[PDB]
């Protein structure tokens, strides 16, 4: 079970010039393309090994389609500045995420297309891929245009057609990478916070994909009281890192146990403090 | 592959 | 590799009748819009319809219907109840994103549609027309002829116009007309 | 609500090596604008284009043409050196831009240019009305009048019928385009026919006045005319018949 | 509305004195996108620092990774310096390999 997602981001810099558009694309937790309006290149660019192999026709198509998008987005910044009657002093920010989801059988599960302005829902396409949800009045106008232009019929044709055809090609092409499970390599650390309390941190490193569940147990029983989780973070090599901590009474370290569930673990893992 | 650019703006 | 091909230069159908204008496109680009334009005798160029790549097959619009077949790259235009008005040059076309992302166009070369009246009582014959101003100048008029019969020439430098549909709206009566004049025989012409 | 695309001029005749500017303005705030020629067998060929104010780009047949997009509003086409090759119908076009990628082209009505070796081949039409055949009237109960404009160059003529002083349209056929008096010559003079059909009784009534009218677009004042015969300027030439109970 | 950045500072591979490694600084949950992120060696900027391409999370908030080659020593301190319209002055988080 896997996904493709594009993330477009377009920022106004009134005076400093034309908007900065930046597009990136993902298959599961792995980036594979990018476009930056300010780059020398002026091309959609590879960012995984397994896409480099697409031919010049692919790169040209992807380049032009995405330039065409950056251009719409550029106009859209001024149309929305006009909807909200904001002055042309301020930097504003359209962001679009869309993509699809296939099951292990390789068939369509869901599609997505969601736009926002200044960091807040603007307009979304519903799971019906046939109707939109405006968040405010500006979006309600967009919504009439897109109802008449039949925009939804366009997204749907993409998300149920070319999005999955190509997600599937990318998973075959990248199978040694995109379908690897890398299990988490786990240690535990101990930080006396006081003469009475101490912090057990449970570490998980080098794992892919990023989906992972770290829980604590005391004397063999669910424990969430006094527990932290960090935001899962990237290693830079295409793998993930995340820790979980609990504050415990000193002397009582040996009753707590870190539990680790990840896709590439046949059995869940288990750590205990060892001094 | 990216979606085609929309036929109308916002 | 953007071509549009219309393939019919010229097509002719009697009025109150269906005509289909074939159009074939060739692109490797996946985010195209196809168009049709009409250009009547007047010259101006009128938008008729757009089908986008993601579109459904059929598109009705009054007497005008279109049939989009992506598997075979055809976008054929049908006219039901053809009226002579529809007589014109019809242009198929297509837009794709160009280098800088801007959509840009490729046109077929045009189909020329002649919709010709339904002459429910032919009386073909010729007439000698004397100049209003007594030159002995004379022109010959072949009129009231069949819509199927056709015009050519016999004794070159002599001139023959094409056929020309004329409507007296008052009388509810269409007529065909071709004119002939030499410089120098009213009959022995049009043969 | 909006004019759309406006093009000037509509008719023009240079001498080889003379220059001119075709002007095109659009009132719809469009970002892209285009200049096409249109020729028998070639359909529509783009000459130059512009996606924005200040910028312009070569099309499919630039050679012989320059352009300026000084303002968004207008797009100028310049012939620095007129060739006979450039005899054509020029059509300006605009398109909204990326606010509407699906936007179709909007075209103007077209400038009809004729470039000629020498402006001494420019000739105004000779117009003649021909009366209905007394045989037509007593076989059909109808009277086809015929007009004939001949001897003209360029092929820039608008023809019209005028019954008792008012333009008419009912009963009128006019050739789609003028025919060549000598089709083997690249500077042949043209002829155009028109027919007005009226009831026998209306033609037989001598209170009824028929005028054939031809607008000819020839030389402006600014062309020289070292010749002797009347300078062939833009002008109207007419022929007329009264009704007749003869 | 504007969200202030979360900052994490760590190495790709567990630290080993005299051994090759990459120093990462993860900035996340911020808006707008305009941010300035420097890597410090004993309070001094580093030159050849790169970032990942601009993406965002479900809740519209942007994330960037900033990375470079380095070699840890007992001696040398490392840290990250972040700046963003939500901040009165630059936030420094010190790198702590023993976390």
């Amino acid at each position: 079970s896997h996904s493709m997602r594009y993330f477009y981001t377009s920022v106004s810099r009134p005076g400093r010039g034309e908007p900065r558009f930046i597009a990136v694309g993902y298959v599961d937790d792995t980036q594979f393309v990018r476009f930056d309006s300010d780059a020398a290149s002026q091309r959609m660019e590879p960012r995984a090994p397994w896409i480099e192999q697409e031919g010049p026709e692919y790169w040209d198509q992807e380049t032009r389609n995405v330039k065409a998008q950056s251009q719409t987005d550029r106009v859209d910044l001024g149309t929305l500045r006009g909807y909200y009657n904001q002055s042309e002093d301020g930097s504003h920010t359209i962001q679009i995420m869309y993509g699809c989801d296939v099951g292990p059988d390789g068939r369509f599960l869901r599609g997505y297309r969601q736009d926002a302005y200044d960091g807040k829902d603007y307009i979304a396409l519903n799971e019906d891929l046939r109707s939109w949800t405006a968040a405010d009045m500006a979006a309600q106008i967009t919504k009439r245009k897109w109802e008449a232009a039949h925009a939804a019929e366009q997204q749907r044709a993409y998300l149920e057609g070319r999005c999955v055809e190509w997600l599937r090609r990318y998973l075959e092409n990248g199978k040694e990478t995109l379908q690897r499970t890398d299990p988490p390599k786990t240690h535990m650390t101990h930080h006396p916070i006081s003469d009475h309390e101490a912090t057990l941190r449970c570490w998980a490193l080098g794992f892919y994909p990023a989906e992972i569940t770290l829980t604590w147990q005391r004397d063999g029983e669910d424990q969430t009281q006094d527990t932290e989780l960090v935001e899962t973070r990237p290693a830079g090599d295409g793998t993930f890192q995340k820790w979980a901590a609990v504050v415990v009474p000193s002397g009582e370290e040996q009753r707590y146990t870190c539990h680790v569930q990840h896709e590439g673990l046949p059995k869940p893992l288990t750590l205990r403090w060892e001094p | 592959v990216v979606v085609g650019a929309g036929g109308v703006g916002k | 590799a953007q071509k549009v091909t219309q393939a019919q230069t010229e097509i002719s159908v009697v009025e109150k009748e269906d005509v289909t204008l074939d159009c074939v496109y060739e692109t490797r680009d996946t985010a195209y819009y196809l168009f049709w334009y009409k250009q009547p005798p007047s010259g101006e160029l009128v938008f008729l319809i757009r089908q986008p790549w993601w579109g459904e097959q059929n598109e009705i619009s009054g007497r005008y219907s279109w049939n989009f077949q992506k598997s075979t790259s055809s976008f054929n235009f049908t006219i039901t109840a053809s009226q002579v008005v529809d007589s014109a040059v019809y242009f198929c076309a297509m837009s794709v994103p160009s280098g800088d992302g801007s959509y840009q166009f490729t046109f077929g070369k045009g189909t020329k549609l002649s919709v010709i009246p339904n002459i429910q009582n032919p009386d073909p014959a010729v007439y000698q027309l004397r100049d209003s101003k007594s030159s002995d100048k004379s022109v010959c008029l072949f009129t009231d002829f069949d819509s199927q019969t056709n015009v050519s020439q016999s004794k070159d430098s002599v001139y023959i116009t094409d056929k020309c549909v004329l409507d007296m709206r008052s009388m509810d009566f269409k007529s065909n007309s071709a004119v002939a004049w030499s410089n120098k025989a009213c009959a022995n012409a049009f043969n | 609500m909006n004019a759309g695309v406006t093009q000037t001029p509509k008719f023009r005749v240079l001498k080889t090596g003379q220059s001119m500017t075709l002007l095109c303005a659009q009132d719809m705030n469009h970002e892209y604008m285009y200049w096409y020629r249109q020729d028998p067998g070639m359909g529509l060929r783009l000459i130059h284009y512009s996606v924005g104010e200040g910028t312009t780009a070569k099309g499919e047949v630039p050679d012989g043409y320059n352009v300026s997009r000084l303002k968004k509003q207008n797009f100028l086409l310049g012939l620095e050196s007129a060739a006979p090759s450039q005899t054509s119908v020029y059509f300006c076009a605009s398109k909204v831009g990326p606010g509407q990628h699906n936007s179709p082209l909007h075209f103007g009505n077209g400038t009809r240019l004729t470039v000629t070796e020498d402006l001494n081949k420019v000739f105004p039409p000779e117009v003649a009305v021909f009366e209905p055949s007394e045989a037509e009237i007593s076989h059909t109960q109808k009277a086809t009048l015929v007009c004939l404009a001949t001897g003209f160059y360029p092929d820039h003529v608008e023809l019209s019928w005028w019954v008792n002083g008012k333009e008419v349209h009912s009963g009128v056929c006019t050739d789609p385009q003028p025919l060549k008096e000598q089709p083997a010559l690249n500077d042949s003079r043209y002829a155009l026919s028109s027919r007005l059909r009226v009831s026998a009784t209306f033609w037989q009534d001598p209170r009824n006045h028929f005028r054939c009218q031809v607008q000819f677009y020839g030389l402006s004042e600014n062309d020289e005319w070292t010749q002797d015969r009347a300078k062939p300027v833009t002008q109207i030439v007419s022929a007329e018949a009264w009704g007749r109970a003869d | 509305i504007q969200r202030t950045p979360k900052i994490q500072v760590y190495s790709r591979h567990p630290a080993e004195n005299g051994k090759s490694n990459f120093l990462n600084c993860y900035v996340s949950g911020f808006h707008p996108s305009d941010i300035e992120v420097d890597l410090l060696k004993n309070g001094e900027r580093i030159e050849k620092v790169e970032h990942s391409d601009l993406s965002f999370s479900k809740d519209w908030s942007f994330y960037l990774l900033y990375y470079t080659e380095f070699t840890p020593t007992e001696k040398d301190e490392y840290a990250c310096r972040v700046n963003h319209v939500t901040l009165s002055q630059p936030k420094i988080v010190k790198w702590d390999r023993d976390m």
